[PDB]
This record gives structure tokens, C-alpha cells and sequence, in this order.
């Protein structure tokens, strides 16, 4: 599908909402507590990448493709919100522009 | 010179050429293609150097697949550094290769 393959890739995260039970019953029992206390959470959370890039030298004379936002008037803006507030993506964007010599 | 049928070549003393080595491999590389313009076999022999040139990509269009597509590359040679020699001055340059299996 693409990417990177890693013999040792990023670790996985697992978060879990500790249980907490209802109240117990007065007379001692041995089976397993089965009602608990409805509950969720939230936070947030962040993450930073450092990513290296190799750095473009190249002596051809004529310009280039490159990716250039639609050039057309919209309704819409490109890659932006609607009315309603709904964010839409345009365009998968390849990374491939730039020519090299075979 | 040419007069009439009669050539006269003379010694021009003040012309350059002008050469340079590509090291990083920047221009289309047509060399281990196999092609002919190397030096002769035999060490007596006198040898005229081939032209140079390149072909990109091309695409369809028409009944003719030979137009330009637009990530078709121009490279003007004059665009590297080069150094331009008269008669008296020469060039040298010194390379090395990367370890390789043996033959
Ligand atoms: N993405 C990625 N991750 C890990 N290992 C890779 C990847 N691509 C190629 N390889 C392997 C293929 C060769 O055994 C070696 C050197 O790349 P060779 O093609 O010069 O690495």
C-alpha cells in the first residue's frame, strides 16, 4: 500500500478506562462483579514527528509540474470548510512532480 | 578557409575549447550503452569524438506519440561550470571507484 516498512515500527498505545464497581451486596459472594459504574473520558493528546528530507539539485533548464491549487472560481473553497462545517478533501495529493534522470 | 575548391587550414592560435567533468551525475548519462566513439584498439589509430545528445519522455497525441509531454527535460550544457583552454593550458581530473565484487 506504501510506506515505510520498519522491522521495529512505532509502539502500539492501549488506554483503558479503569473499572469501578457499583455497590456491593451486604452478603459475601465469590462470583465475578457484574454491574459497574457507567463512565467515559477524554483529553487531549499530541504527537511530533521529525521527518528528514533530501534536499533537490537539479539542472534541467526549463520549469517543472508542480502542484498548484485549482485555478477555477468554486462554491466552495479548496480543502476547506463548508456552510455547514464540514471539512472536504479535494485532491489525493501524489508526491511525484519533480523529474530526476534515470 | 574555403576559396573556391581549395581548403586552407591555418593555426588559430588564440581559440578555445572548453570542458568539464560531470560529477554528480546531472546530465542524461548515455554511457554502457554501447555505442560506438570509444578509442580505437590499436594505439596508432586517430579517433573524431561523437556527438552528444539525449532523448526524454515523449507522448501521445494525434496519430503522433512523438509530442513533448511537459515533464520532458531541456538541459543546456553551458548552464555547468566548465574551464576553457587555449593551446597552452591542459586538464586533469581524478577519480575512484566504490568497492565492487570481483569479476
Ligand atoms: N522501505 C524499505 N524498508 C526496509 N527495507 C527496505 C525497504 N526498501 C528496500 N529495502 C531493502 C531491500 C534491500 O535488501 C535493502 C537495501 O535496499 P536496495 O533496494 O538498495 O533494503
Amino acid at each position: 500500500m506504501g510506506g515505510f516498512g520498519l522491522k521495529n515500527p512505532p509502539p502500539q498505545i492501549l488506554i483503558k478506562n479503569t473499572p469501578v464497581p457499583a455497590d456491593p451486596p451486604t452478603q459475601f459472594s465469590s462470583q465475578k462483579i457484574n454491574s459497574f459504574i457507567t463512565q467515559y473520558s477524554t483529553g487531549q493528546m499530541t504527537v511530533e514527528i521529525e521527518w528528514e528530507l533530501r534536499k533537490e539539485n537539479s539542472k534541467r533548464w526549463n520549469p517543472e509540474i508542480q502542484y498548484t491549487a485549482n485555478f477555477n472560481n468554486s462554491a466552495n473553497a479548496q480543502f476547506s470548510v463548508n456552510n455547514n462545517g464540514l471539512y472536504i478533501e479535494d485532491r489525493t495529493i501524489g508526491t511525484r512532480y519533480l523529474t530526476h534522470t534515470l | 578557409t574555403t576559396t573556391d575548391g581549395t581548403k586552407t587550414i591555418a593555426n588559430n592560435l588564440t581559440s578555445t575549447v572548453q570542458v568539464f567533468a560531470d560529477t554528480e551525475h546531472q546530465l542524461p548519462y548515455i554511457l554502457g550503452s554501447a555505442h560506438e566513439g570509444c578509442m580505437p584498439p590499436f594505439p596508432a589509430d586517430v579517433f573524431m569524438l561523437p556527438q552528444y545528445g539525449y532523448l526524454t519522455l515523449n507522448g501521445p497525441g494525434s496519430n503522433n506519440n512523438n509530442l513533448s509531454t511537459p515533464s520532458s527535460a531541456f538541459y543546456c550544457l553551458e548552464y555547468f561550470p566548465s574551464q576553457m583552454l587555449r593551446t597552452g593550458n591542459n586538464f586533469v581530473f581524478t577519480y575512484e571507484f566504490e568497492k565492487v565484487p570481483f569479476h
